[PDB]
């Protein structure tokens, strides 16, 4: 609820921070530089959705409330911009592979229970061409 | 200039129930209750009642207001959170039971408590547009509040019906300007499956409350560059008195700017009705050139803002239907048993 | 700058401890240690212990009131460590800095967990994850090191066949082990027909969810000949500590634990040792590629060449010109409860180094007189490495 | 003066399933059911999709190409049967997933599948009327059809989002008219407690559907003062594909002039994406200078017409976002238990 | 003074559905469930059955084996975890389908997967105690497992009735004692709400199900002062086909000892129905003078042990009826569609 | 060998609620339904007492006055049509909570309001055949009747428990027979999905009611050569005061036989609980060598009639624990509000 309100522009829109002394993209957005600390300058910077699979795995056994998917790919994805994320891959199990294009895309990632909050985010997708 | 309200109507059930019956099964202090959420009493609708009735009978009184003839309506929206169906629309029934039926187009709105206040700007826009000569806008509800929770001593039944207008010779309150700030926000909702709602607590108020009224009671003035001093009266959001007050107090309005406004200690939060009811009490009372300022709330995060001026047209149709004060001053007490007798509570 | 030295170390049984309350668990891990310490409970200047659990499973923080309160040691102080799957190490390290700095002489380092109480372990191992940027997303905890194994294997080409090397090694390390959670032998098509949990990982590359407890008796080196005898008296050399990040995506290198080569290099320059010194390692193996990459880490061999390593089998206690690694069944065969884990390590050292009766089926060749610790929080965001010597 | 479309967008989920798989199940033949229903298979969505995010890929899809910078949309609409939330607004989430917030209204409406159409006009209203610069207005459902039911075989996942503004300039389409005719009929409702809906069954065409969908037909031509022989393209509400031929033949038009807006016999009834759907895919396909006729139903008793003429600009933006059509061929057959299991339909 | 069975009968539904149809649609390797639980396949009822009806086919197969007027019969009762009715008991429409009512009493009993063999034991009193002639205990259920879950591989419907009698010509088996072993043990219940029961995972296994089966086991071998030598076959509770094993292996019974009573590999878990269908198969089987040990084993904390002997009247009635190895070979598979069709987990 | 009671006892919660309170809030005349169903007020339990907690209460007090060790209580059953539990059951946690385990069997029975009389003799054939020495059967109910229905005047909650024996000299009560009447009899049900109950009507009355108590009585009386005139006390089943003494009446006992038996009037309908309830009573008051008459009923068409003997131990145990008509004047009484509020009957 509350946690799911602070990052909502990340998780929707993937806006993160580029710091002006270094040049450096962040994502998620950093509140301090790891290099410069308190000299780096800090501006909201929009990436685009489009990254490359860095790395991957297949989840045979989730939790039990990711019956549906099961198996599902999650993922670490190399945006183009640079920063990694960490995100599953709407693709089969056997269409992925390192390296492979691939595209933010904006899904249901999350559910508190049947009354809860739903909770959305990005979950990437391989790009037709 | 271009945009008015030419009508406006008012509907609040007879039953109620003082804060004391309800704290009174559940083990709690009423004099605290009411200190804390400045609320003494709140409406029940019968159990023959409900939004689609709340809606007809406030649109009715709307019309007679108007003075004009039903068939030139040309859109009715109803903003509720209490619709009776989940798929058939009330705003059809409304329509049929005002005989402005077959030829307008309808909807049924859904913004938490700022449903009402949506449609309003719908009408606005269609009117001023010159798709349509009157439209009507609705804000109703039939509240129900948690048995245990504290929504339960706010959570009551109303509504009002506003008919906009092109005619300065019908209008008796203008529009100068509308202003909206909206965002994506979880303090409170509810999931298709759950009869009851879930809240996030405190993150409700300062959060959500506070942040979306008063950014769009603030946009809307540097939108018409104005200030409170330019006010002669004003209505936002009431959950309860405590949120409503301290808006108000916040923004520069003293108590005579606000007073009319507030009907929450004896009516309870009617949800998408508080607002337009508000707003409809302010106008039973307002001289011409009264400017008003009225702003809504609704939960997701959402709040409208209205900048009005009255009209020399008001006084003429005020004693054409009930005042508002009058139907919630016509009133009929009920413990707790009847009152979850009467609002389906028991199993 | 007092010298630290380890007197004593008691050990309960890891792995579904049904009949154990939890109470019986840190009793029984407390009494051995006493009992091999041979000190009294009076002479215990203070507690430190490190759970990463915390009561998440039972609900309960200020475990340490709780723990000193039920061991009857009040009013000693009890304090309560955490850092994921490291809690125990650096419970351990905790009580080390007291001793060292002469405020206590006498300090019980302890780690227990319970997961068997919880229906779902999974939600609670996955809190040392970044709840936010990855747990939110679906990265189970296995996934993340799967994750590095496929990196590992992209970039070293590494195996399947040589990743599950390591598994046959530490399950037939564990038979000689009473106090292992699996006692039986494995083979590799066994290890690969596994049940898959994440690819490539399969169960068989995974350490299981398991209750236990540990705790060791740490004394100032001077004081530490009054109760015991010098021949069983190991000496801590240094105790190191490193952070990384906690996410794996934000790592410069997957492949590697910076927070180790950071930790053990601080290790071996204070014990003015090489790792070629080093007769006996336990190094955190929760999923089996973790365990290849600390032998390259705490610089036992070159980054990429770890396969090469095991697939020859270098690193078992047959072989001589090696460092034995996991002599004990490790997290994979032993087991892994967190909060204890973190001491386990540290006290098969003890026994490895003081050639104790307890691994005598299992016992290394000791030519230095040295073993190293690596434990390891999380996906690598926390390492804490202990050396330990025979000699002061 | 002159309100138009400047952006439109649509999206729909791959997942499909065929009428064969459906009826194997439920011992029906599905040559019967595929020649009545005129339908082939229908779009089923993923497990991680609903209604918001089905309209957050429309919506991003208009703006593509619309061209323009979402801060400029001064209100986004969202109409839906089947709302994530009982109480928090789609609309909301949607404007903050396209970055429209905060400064703009917003609402979600309903009214059955006529819904979407319903804030096409909304927008049309704000623009003209000068009240907001650009308006944005989603149709988009992931519908239910009860397991042993008829309307398993065509309730479907789909959505498409238009963007209104006043600038020719800007326009790819212009508003010559719009008309709606509306009455109170239980034809097809469901009651807020209830997951699936309940129907009349005959009743629900030829007292309903064709009743409203021919009257707002008529009325709209009567309006601008056209026939049959005027437009070039038509697309009306699309329950299944016998009614929509009906209804076409009824009023004159040749296949060639209503095959573009029918896609009910491979992607089913989307619902309150029908028509916008439809209209998107005559969009994909129309030329300059061309004029088309798009009549929506819904059950309550609703139905909107809007008279509509291609500008230059089309050839322009087609391109900018996938067509209705390739997202509509880019798809995963699955059978009945993958069906269920990813609806949720199990227990 | 001497108790015994005088009849004995089972039902089976033809409809199955193979593991491998419920893993191909939730994404499990059907291999690993398969080889796991060793369960290859489940009993699956017809949309026209229900334990009722379950009930009243294996009622009636043990009224044509015992060979007695239903008039005789003094009291009915039904184990069950699935009875139609949350009030209407279950075993008084089984008791008209006999016709022995109206002279008779009844119950319908719940106590997880044990309620069946807990009639047997009543029975037992009340037949040995001389207040009733004759006594009818079935264990039948319809069981219906979670979508998601593993109890979808073994939930399966079946049944299985005794009547017990003492006259010694009538008697095909004889009891020689029986023990209970019970306690307060929350590893798996349902709660009235709710369609679907919670469980423990893995705290199901040793501290439950083998505390109890194996307890019962060793209690019942004090009580009669036997070894696990002196049994010809054994049954015991079978939730899966790994659980059975092991605690027939943990008392060190062989596989010819336990071979016939283990029917879950094909059948799946009967629930209440299990051991009685287990121990029907022995008898199908079983030669005169055959020695039987049966626990049984009920998720609130439950074991009943029986130790029976076979009687020469056996080789007589076992044709009288269908054999439950037959009922089990009787079969039509289905896909996972038409099976959450017929259990109703579809919603509508 | 010879079979008889060697313990019994009873529980009762405290609250009440009078007639006159629920009728307030239903619109009915209390005079007239008081007249009708011969009921004044019924006992409620307390939001923390359920079926398990009265049966251990009830349990614990039959062991004070058996005088034995648990240990030697070697089967443990309750009978009850609201076992907090659907497959986990009340009997094992009964067992835990007075210390009979390990060594015993258990189970959980359901037959309505007959259950409890019908592990009576189950635990009577376990002794009499020798395999047990000691067995315990509870009837225990917490009853919840239909909010508007007239079920709701009666339903209510209480238990009582037997320890049945071999021995001579620790019997209190002998039985001398047993007989049961059972059909198949569609007069009230309740399915698993449901909460509350369905029922007959008039259909429950004469044709079930009646027909099955009174079989069972002349069955009994057939069984043991009797006539009413050999009978001290009789206890039938109370669902209200009218069918209890209509039926004692057609038997041809006096008040002097009957009242004894009779709870309801002021307890209301403890379902499983109400016979052995009304049986601990009349063992309360009764003295050596009273012959008395118990006959059940169970809604699903069964009875249980028992024949019983005082003994001389009677004295000693009676005031070994509270007597049921010490705990039914223990008592404290809440409004319709606290009702619904305790019994779970609110949303
Ligand atoms: C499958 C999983 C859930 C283990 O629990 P499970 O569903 O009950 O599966 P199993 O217990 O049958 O696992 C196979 C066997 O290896 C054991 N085992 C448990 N964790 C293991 C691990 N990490 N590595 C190897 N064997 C393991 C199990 O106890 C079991 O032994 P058994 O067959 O003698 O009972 C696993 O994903 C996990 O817990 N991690
Ligand atoms: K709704
Ligand atoms: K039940
Ligand atoms: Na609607
Ligand atoms: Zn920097």
């Amino acid at each position: 609820v509350v946690r799911s309100w602070r990052h909502m522009k990340e998780r929707y829109n993937l806006i993160g921070t580029r710091c002006k002394t270094c040049g450096k993209v962040y994502f998620p957005s950093r509140t301090v530089c790891p290099d410069c600390r308190r000299k780096g300058e800090l501006e909201e910077f929009q990436l685009s959705g489009k990254g490359k699979i860095y790395t991957y795995s297949i989840v045979y056994a989730p939790p039990k409330e990711f019956n549906k998917l099961t198996p599902y790919v999650i993922a670490i994805v190399e945006l183009e911009e640079g920063p990694k994320v960490t995100a599953q891959v709407d693709c089969d199990i056997n269409k992925i592979s390192i390296g492979i294009p691939v595209e933010a895309a904006f899904r249901r990632i999350k559910e508190d229970g049947k009354d809860g909050i739903i909770s959305y985010g990005y979950k990437f997708v391989p790009i037709t061409e | 200039k271009d945009i008015g309200i030419v009508g406006y109507g008012s509907y609040i059930p007879k039953y109620r129930i003082k804060v004391e019956e309800i704290a009174k099964v559940w083990g709690k202090d009423p004099e605290a209750i009411k200190k804390g959420l400045v609320v003494n009493e709140k409406s029940v609708p019968s159990p023959d009642e409900d939004t689609a009735t709340i809606a007809v009978e406030a649109a009715r009184n709307a019309v007679k207001r108007a003075g004009i003839n039903a068939e030139k309506i040309g859109a009715v929206y109803v903003g509720s959170e209490s619709h009776p169906y989940a798929v058939k629309p009330t705003s059809a029934t409304v329509a049929e039971a005002i005989g402005a039926t077959p030829d307008l187009t309808a909807a049924d709105l859904e913004f938490a408590c700022k449903a009402g206040t949506a449609g309003i700007q719908m009408c606005m826009g269609l009117v001023g547009s010159g798709l349509i000569e009157y439209g009507m806008a609705i804000g109703a509800d039939t509240a129900q509040g948690a048995p245990g929770d504290a929504l339960e001593y706010t959570a009551s039944a109303g509504g009002a019906a506003y008919i906009i207008g092109n005619k300065k010779d019908e209008m008796i309150a203008v529009f100068n300007g509308t202003y909206s700030y909206t965002t994506d926000t979880p303090d409170f909702w509810r999931r298709e499956g759950q009869s009851y709602p879930k809240h996030g607590g405190r993150f409700t108020g300062e959060p959500a409350y506070f942040k979306h009224v008063l950014n769009a009671a603030k946009g809307i003035m540097e939108k018409m560059g104005t200030t409170v001093k330019d006010y002669d009266y004003c209505v936002f959001h009431q959950p309860n008195g405590k949120f409503y007050i301290k808006a108000a107090k916040s923004l520069g309005f003293t108590n005579e700017q606000y007073k009319y406004g507030l009907l929450t200690p004896y009516l309870g939060n009617t949800y998408s009705g508080a607002v337009p009811l508000g707003l409809s009490n302010i106008l039973d009372h307002a001289e011409e050139g009264a400017r008003i300022l009225a702003v809504s709330y609704g939960s997701g995060a959402g709040s409208d803002a209205f900048d009005i001026t009255v009209t020399e047209r008001i006084k003429e149709v005020v004693d054409k239907a009930p005042k508002t004060l009058d139907l919630l001053n016509r009133k009929k007490y009920i413990d707790y048993a009847v009152y979850v007798k009467y609002r389906g509570k028991i199993k | 700058m007092r010298d630290v030295a380890i007197i004593g170390y008691g050990q309960t049984k890891f792995g579904e401890l049904w009949e154990d309350s939890f109470r019986d668990l840190i009793v029984e891990a407390g009494v051995k240690a006493i009992k091999d310490a041979n000190v009294d409970g009076g002479d215990i200047d203070a507690m430190y212990i490190g759970n990463m659990s915390g009561g998440l499973f039972v609900g309960q923080e200020h475990i340490a009131s709780l723990i000193a309160d039920h061991a009857g040691l009040n009013p000693v102080p009890c304090t309560r460590v955490e850092a994921a799957c490291a809690s125990g190490s650096l419970a351990l390290r905790s009580a080390v800095l007291s001793v060292a700095s002469g405020h206590h002489d006498v300090v019980l380092a302890g780690g227990v967990e319970k997961m068997t109480d919880v229906e779902d372990a999974t939600a609670a191992i996955a809190s040392a994850s970044d709840q936010e940027w990855e747990a939110f997303f679906g990265a189970t905890f296995p996934s993340l090191y799967a994750m590095m194994a496929r990196r590992y294997m992209y970039q070293y080409g590494l195996t399947i066949e040589e990743l599950s090397m390591w598994s046959v090694i530490a399950h037939e390390n564990a038979t000689k082990n009473k106090y292992a959670q699996f006692g039986f032998k494995t083979t590799l098509e066994q290890v690969m027909n596994a049940s898959p949990v994440a690819d490539p990982l399969t169960l068989m590359h995974c350490s299981p969810v398991s209750d236990g407890a540990s705790a060791l008796i740490v004394c100032d080196a001077d004081k530490a000949e009054e109760f015991a005898p010098k021949d069983e008296i190991i000496y801590i050399k240094a105790s190191t500590q490193a952070s990384d990040t906690i996410a794996l995506h934000d790592r410069e290198d997957m492949t590697t634990l910076n927070a180790a080569k950071v930790a053990s290099e601080k290790a071996y320059k204070l014990a003015k040792i090489a790792p070629e010194k080093i007769d006996v390692a336990e190094v955190h193996d929760c999923f089996a590629i973790n365990g290849l990459i600390l032998v390259e880490d705490l610089g036992f061999c070159k980054k990429g060449d770890a396969g090469k390593v095991i697939d020859e089998g270098k690193i078992r206690i047959d072989y001589d010109d090696f460092v034995t690694v996991n002599p004990s069944g490790g997290l994979k065969a032993a087991g892994h409860a967190l909060g204890a884990t973190g001491i386990r390590q540290v006290g098969e050292l003890y026994w490895q180094l003081k050639q104790d009766k307890e691994c005598k089926d299992r016992q290394a060749t000791i030519k230095n007189g040295y073993g190293i610790a690596a434990n390891v929080g999380g996906t690598g965001g926390t390492v804490c490495v202990h050396l330990l010597s025979d000699k002061r």
